[PDB]
RNA sequence: UUUCAAGCCGAUGGAAGUUUGAGGCAAUAACAGGUCUGUAUGCCCUUAACGUUCUGGGCCGCACGCGCGCUACACUGACGGAGCCAGCGAGUCUAACCUUGGCCGAGAGGUCUUGGUAAUCUUGUGAAACUCCGUCGUGCUGGGGAUAGAGCAUUGUAAUUAUUGCUCUUCAACGAGGAAUUCCUAGUAAGCGCAAGUCAUCAGCUUGCGUUGAUUACGUCCCUGCCCUUUGUACACACC
């Protein structure tokens, strides 16, 4: 539907079949894509994918203190750089990048002991979604500490370069990272 | 139109600018030692120097409450736990600011007290607030 | 030349005003912008007007927002600066005052020949640094 | 500091040095604990002795001091 | 001790128990009790208050 | 407005003497602005049951539910006088 | 009057609904000038969700305390909403309820019910807040 | 779905689901568990004095180690101005809480007058997080803050030892921490203010409250505690 009474889903073309079915952009689970401001910077790029769990990964790992009320300016304000910028759909850039983040396989870990078993189990729609969103603002959170760079800069050039395919990426190479290990130690 | 209808950071702005012209009002001179002895840029509107953006904001808050106090327009009415509090015992740095705006505005009509307590706004004060909202809300729309 | 011994020039007019004692960090935008000069603004590219305004203020009285002033002194007939007090002023008051009543026992004489605190800030876990 | 409309002075000292002043300065210290009196001009000379916990420390009492408590 | 009438600064004689001799931060609104200790044994006897 | 005021212990003493006012004091010659409840002059407090020594997973919570009721009695004439026929549930602390 | 009541997190939202004029006063101040920031577009959502627009409709007067501009902008708005469903027209008015139920549609936290939160503290005993601990399948 | 049982799994209806959330309840007994400093109390003791009174100094000492909280190493933001908002609780019975009006004046600070409230008033929208906009631009700084020195109150006797705090000035350690280790299961931790309790008077504590509020269980292999059945025993002052 209407995300912030201009951008919708009905200029938005959709990539992955199977998050057709089970994440409905009517509420659950709500498929507008927007994320990457901090103060006052018009910047290059938004994007990150699905509203509803940006209330969820990318609230708590930031980086920012302070929870929601921070985070709904983040979303709010970067729609219009991309806007102007590339001249797209900012939901639209970001429904290419959320299948290249979410797995498709995954590993469990259990720990017995001092030894690290890598099993594999599916996955399939819904975790991709949540999972990938926390591969994204924890790559976010510790590149804006870790040298001169805001949060607002970070979540929006990140997620070209994980819609496309790049190494300089942090949430694609993670998704081949724990995807590849799945498929090895079946 | 009333002082609802004109925000409330440029109706101040605004309302300052009519109050430098009336010359009942004078600066006391006690702003412009602070906000230089700081490192502090204040840009025109943020600026204040002083009595005339003060004025306006304390003369606000009688169109908004307008229930009676100099004390009541000198901190809200109870709650300066911000930033020094000061009832009963000597007025301070925020005590000589008010009591002195309140006595300059009642020499030109602007502020009458009423006999509860201490101050309402009147007749010539509601004119020189809400005659400006209008010419305010005419540049907003 | 503005100060008592010292001289800044060349960095920035807040960092350059830093190795004054008597002028630090959050201490010298105050004197700054009383003469009416930026911060951005380094202490090599200053007009003499811009120098004498600064040099005004700092060696006579400083202030942030004082509306009740007096100027009494010490009653002690030593010195009596109690304006604002530079480099060669600051170390010879505040070490001679410690030294006057540590000749006879005032009990703050006596914490200035032990090492603990003169105040008396909670005193168990303090004292790494005095 | 109580200076203004009383200032504390504790009445017993002011017993103390109208007796040893105008006879003989003692050359002895005279053990005096009171920490909250102001000092006075009839106690300059004579040697008052304040206690501060492990130690005594001695006084020389100025013409230039008066003003302050014991502190 | 304290139950003297005449201490001999104002603040000397503080407070309390009745109970016990104890002192160790008492209540203003009973007098009695050790320190926190029969504030709630004599609220097991009858009654309470906060 | 002649400010009656009642308040007790529990519901048992206190809905006897509350009717009563409305049964004995009112009739015609007076109108009450009548008999109303009004919230309890409680006082609650979450503390511990061990009053302080070994045991700090120990609670116990507490009132003191003293139930009160206004109920105003409006008209001031003659009939407000018959009040005093009505002395009885001590317990009930009246209070004018 | 056609009245009702509508709160969360703390909040009396008394809004009266009645025919003829349509300007929306907030307290003893408009719409605008009492919410001036940015979430002031809820407060004029349930408005034009029953299918034609407002101003010209129906007129909203509403009482409020309690609740800040994250929780009155909802008190309002929910009082709207159930004063809606109340309403007298000429076919009436009880199905806008089904539509206020989609009105936040499919994950029916609505504007028929409630927003039943109050947020009070964070939990003692493995990670906790409202929704449960730990799932792969989320 | 399960034997067409009990139950589970999800869905509908609603403000609210599987004892709704949180208190209150602690069986039978054991640990010779802790309390003789709460009072009560057997017996042992001491009695010109392990009684009592006066006052000071100690409990704040220190040359290191250990445990628990607080604060920071930041643009996770700081600084200046403006603006929007909560809930639980307190306040003399003859020393209250507090609104007001003027006057000392570098601070901590009450005699007096007037008005409200016995809780209708008042503490509290001079309530933060947060939001708007501008500036600083990653340097021990516009970071951080210990410590020191410099101007006073018709009362709280009075604050050197041993009070908080306000303005200028002093501008450290510290730039995310080894071996190792603890807590955080769905509005009840984090982050954020606000109020009570003792109190003449010294909170970061205790106690209570609301606001904004989520990453993650596939699975019990290993670890620690507890329960049931089966199983070996030479174990029995409690199964050191």
């Amino acid at each position: 539907i209407k995300l912030f009474n201009k951008w919708s889903f009905e200029e938005v073309e959709v990539k992955d079949a199977s998050l057709v079915d089970y994440v409905q952009v009517r509420q659950p689970i709500f498929v507008a894509h927007t994320a990457g401001r901090y103060a006052n910077k018009r910047f290059r790029k938004a994007q990150c994918p699905i509203i509803e769990r940006l209330t969820n990964s990318l609230m708590m790992n930031g980086r920012n203190n302070g929870k929601k009320l921070k985070a709904v300016r983040i979303i709010k304000h970067t729609l219009d750089i991309i806007n102007v910028l590339t001249d797209q759909n900012p939901i639209q850039v970001v429904v290419d990048a959320i299948t290249n983040t979410g797995p498709r396989e995954d590993t469990t870990r259990v720990g017995g002991g001092g030894a690290a078993r890598r099993q594999a189990v599916d996955v399939s729609p819904l975790r991709r979604v949540n999972q990938a969103i926390a591969l994204l603002t924890i790559g976010a959170r510790e590149a804006a500490f870790r040298n001169i760079k805001t949060i607002a800069e970070t979540l929006a050039e990140e997620l070209i370069n994980a819609a496309k395919g790049s190494s300089t990426s942090y949430a694609i190479k993670k998704k081949d990272e724990l995807e590849r290990v799945a498929k090895s130690n079946r | 139109v009333s002082v609802r209808d004109v925000a409330a950071q440029d109706f101040i702005n605004a309302y300052a600018s009519f109050l430098q012209r009336q010359g009942k009002l004078e600066v006391p001179g006690y702003v412009d030692i602070v906000k230089t002895s700081s490192g502090n840029e204040m840009p025109p509107q943020d600026a204040e120097g002083w009595f005339y953006k003060r004025a306006a904001s304390v003369a606000r808050h009688i169109y908004m409450r307008k229930q009676v106090g100099v004390g009541k327009l000198n901190k809200l009415y109870g709650g300066a736990k911000s930033r020094g509090v000061r009832p009963y015992k000597h007025i301070d740095a925020s005590g000589s600011i008010n009591r002195k705006v309140l006595q300059a505005l009642e020499k030109i009509g602007i502020v009458e007290i009423s006999p509860k307590g201490g101050r309402r706004i009147s007749e010539n004060g509601q004119r020189d607030l809400d005659r400006i909202a209008a010419q305010t809300l005419e540049e907003d729309e | 030349r503005l100060l008592n011994t010292n001289v800044d020039g060349n960095i920035k007019i807040v960092y350059a005003l830093t190795t004054i004692k008597g002028v630090g960090r959050r201490y010298s935008n105050l004197v700054c912008k009383k003469a009416d000069v930026d911060l951005h603004k380094r202490a090599g590219e200053l007009t003499q007007e811009e120098l004498e305004r600064i040099v005004q203020i700092m060696q006579n009285p400083t202030h942030y927002k004082i509306p009740a002033w007096f100027l009494n002194r010490q009653n002690d007939i030593t010195d009596g600066k109690d304006y604002h007090t530079l480099a060669n002023n600051v170390e010879s008051k505040l070490r001679d005052d410690l030294e006057r009543l540590k000749k006879i026992r005032a009990h703050r004489g006596i914490r200035h020949f032990w090492g603990l605190r003169v105040r008396g800030q909670h005193t168990k876990t303090t004292g790494r640094r005095r | 500091r109580g200076m203004t409309s009383k200032p504390a002075g504790f009445m017993k000292k002011l017993r103390a040095a109208k007796l040893a002043a105008p006879e003989n300065e003692k050359p002895a210290p005279v053990r005096t604990h009171m920490r909250n009196m102001i000092i006075v001009p009839e106690m300059i000379g004579s040697v008052v002795g304040i206690y501060n916990g492990k130690a005594f420390n001695q006084v020389e009492i100025r013409p230039e001091m008066l003003g302050h408590y014991l502190g | 001790n304290v139950w003297f009438s005449h201490p001999r600064r104002f603040g000397k004689g503080s407070r309390q128990c009745r109970v016990c001799s104890s002192h160790t931060g008492l209540v203003r609104k009973y007098d009695l009790n050790i320190c926190r200790q029969c504030f709630r044994e004599k609220a097991n006897d009858i009654g309470f208050h906060k | 407005k002649i400010r009656i005021t009642l308040t007790s212990t529990k519901v048992k003493q206190l809905e006897n003497v509350s009717s009563n006012i409305v049964k004995n004091a009112e009739q015609h010659n007076l109108v009450k602005k009548g008999p109303v409840r009004l919230p309890t002059k409680v006082l609650k407090i979450s503390t511990r049951k061990t009053p302080n020594g070994e045991g700090s997973k120990t609670w116990e919570t507490y009132e003191m539910r003293i139930h009160k009721r206004y109920i105003d009695l409006e008209a001031p004439v003659q009939i407000v006088k018959r009040i005093t026929q009505i002395t009885i549930e001590p317990g009930v602390d009246v209070e004018v | 009057s056609v009245q009702t009541f509508g709160k969360k997190k703390s909040a009396t939202a008394v809004a009266h609904v009645k025919a003829g004029k349509g300007l929306i006063k907030v307290n003893g101040s408009p719409i605008t000038l009492v919410e001036p920031e940015i979430l002031r577009f809820k407060v004029y959502e349930p408005l034009l969700l029953v299918g034609l627009d407002k101003f010209s409709n129906i007129d909203i007067r509403v009482r409020v305390t309690g609740g800040g501009h994250v929780s009155q902008v909802y008190a309002i708005r929910q009082a709207i909403a159930k004063g809606l469903v109340a309403y007298h027209q000429k076919y009436v008015d009880e199905q806008s309820k089904n539509e206020l139920k989609k009105a936040f549609t499919s994950y029916d936290r609505t504007l028929l019910i409630a927003d039943s939160r109050r947020p009070e503290p964070k939990k003692f005993g493995g990670k906790g807040a409202r929704s449960r601990f730990q799932k792969s399948y989320r």
